């Protein structure tokens, strides 16, 4: 099991098991939640030059294994290599976020980088239908909010950016009560909090991050139709449930009890899913898949989708809603208890996979927000405890008759006015 | 001979309409909201 957290000038927390590597790495309570409409992408930028080839040269003749990921509340840069050479990891780390915080930041390296995310983020802006539009999800759903904001940045704000942002941002967010040092592997928890605890220092103690404004819901929807594209890719939630909430398993419970599904696989097509009946008939999708999308202040509950029945997008979302109704009024006990067996099935291979910079993704995320991990046995406690009284009660406060969000690309003509699919959202009754 | 009953029909006949078409210019616009305050942002693709 594991996971031991203790905090000394800074804050260590780790989870070791006996593998084949061990990976260490700093995560920052800080994401593109965090950046303005205007410097938008400052951390695609920065995740990308601590990735960058000078930088990437250096490490790799040590051994050691770079990876970065930028999200919403927080981002994190993260450095792997061999349960022994743990040191070596540290020496790496604490040499890019204090010595060579002056270089990298170097111009031709800087304008390299830069070139690099905008060839880059245009093309998932190009091409990556079905998560472009899961991102103008949260753009419209949380629009005016922190939440709001695209991980890898606008278009426009990354070609604005400068050396300038990238310090001044760095400055007020890369602080020390604003980060957490993860480690993942093997390593114990004394091996890494000791040769943490070797180099002294600080680095601007005192300060804390700037505060903002608390993201927020509302019922809109965004629309990038273009019918040049083959497909109808179309994404629909309402307002989810954050992280260290009462609900956050009852939620994601719920999404599992509808799960996701893909037309071509045999084995999918069998599921023990009430809404498969009504969208093979005619084949209404290609695919689609439940979420429960958790955040600090806000979440997501719905589903993303992929169809080529454009002439049959009302039905598609018409029956999905209409099952969605079933969740507060008629859900049944062998639909949740299937739900927790494959909740408890497809928690436990995210928790527990053969790659550490994953559990240290996983880890510094909880730590970051609640200060401490839960187990993934205190997990299952928990979801093996939810009733349908239960299942019932989260539905009819989050999704009766409640507000959604719709977002949608390609040929999505036959997608109705937001009024005739918010109305389905509910049922007749005397 | 109908005039006195006629009358005082016609008094409940017009406020009741009356309410109705009132009420109903009402539930109108709040359906109509969404369509009403819609916008367009054009951007000529490459």
């Amino acid at each position: 099991a594991e996971v031991t957290q203790l905090s000394n000038g800074i804050v260590v927390a780790t989870e070791h098991n006996p593998a084949h590597t061990a990976s260490v790495g700093v995560v920052f309570g800080s994401g593109a939640a965090n950046e303005n409409p205007y410097n938008n992408g400052v951390s695609n930028l920065w995740k990308n030059i601590f990735l960058s080839k000078e930088n990437s040269a250096v490490a790799a003749k040590e051994g050691l294994a770079l990876s970065s990921n930028i999200s919403r509340d927080f981002q994190s840069y993260i450095v792997s290599s061999l349960p022994g050479s743990t040191d070596k990891s540290l020496d790496f780390l604490n040499q890019s976020f204090i010595q060579q915080k002056a270089n990298l930041l170097s111009s031709s390296n800087f304008e390299a980088t830069k070139k690099s995310v905008l060839k880059q983020v245009q093309d998932f802006e190009d091409n990556d239908h079905p998560n472009r539009v899961l991102e103008h999800l949260h753009s419209t759903a949380f629009q005016n909010t922190p939440l709001s904001l695209p991980t890898r940045g606008t278009l426009e704000s990354l070609e604005n950016l400068v050396v300038a942002d990238l310090e001044s941002f760095a400055n007020n967010h890369f602080l020390n009560s604003n980060a957490v040092v993860v480690g993942t592997g093997n390593i114990k928890h004394e091996d890494l909090v000791n040769s943490i605890e070797s180099k002294n220092l600080s680095l601007q103690t005192g300060t804390k991050p700037v505060l903002k404004k608390k993201a927020a819901f509302l019922g809109s929807e965004v629309r990038l139709r273009d019918d040049t594209l083959p497909k109808a890719w179309i994404s629909l939630a309402v307002e989810g449930e954050p992280v260290n909430s009462p609900n956050y398993f009852v939620a994601k419970l719920a999404a599992q009890i509808f799960g996701s599904y893909n037309a071509f696989e045999p084995a999918s097509r069998l599921q023990g899913i009430k809404l498969l009946d009504n969208i093979q008939e005619y084949q209404l999708c290609d695919n689609f898949n439940h979420f429960s999308l958790s955040y600090k202040d806000s979440g997501l509950w719905g589903f993303s989708t992929a169809t080529r029945n454009v002439t049959m997008i009302d039905d598609l979302i018409h029956f999905t809603l209409k099952q969605w109704n079933r969740l507060t009024i008629s859900v049944t006990d062998t639909e949740v208890e299937r739900a927790k067996s494959l909740l408890k099935l497809q928690l436990g291979q995210l928790y527990e996979s053969g790659n550490p910079v994953n559990d240290a993704n996983l880890l510094g995320a909880e730590v970051l927000i609640k200060g401490s991990k839960l187990s993934l046995g205190e997990a299952f406690k928990k979801i093996d405890a939810i009733t349908v009284k239960d299942v019932k009660a989260w539905a009819g406060k989050r999704l009766w008759d409640q507000d959604i969000a719709i977002a949608g690309t390609g040929q999505i003509e036959g997608l109705l006015d937001y009024m005739r699919i918010r109305s389905d959202m509910s049922m007749m009754r005397w | 001979p109908e005039h006195d009953e006629r009358k005082r029909l016609g008094l409940k006949t017009v406020i009741i309409l009356s309410s109705l078409y009132l009420l109903s210019i009402w539930v109108k616009k709040f359906k109509w909201a969404g369509i009403k305050t819609r916008k367009f942002v054009f951007n000529p693709p490459k």
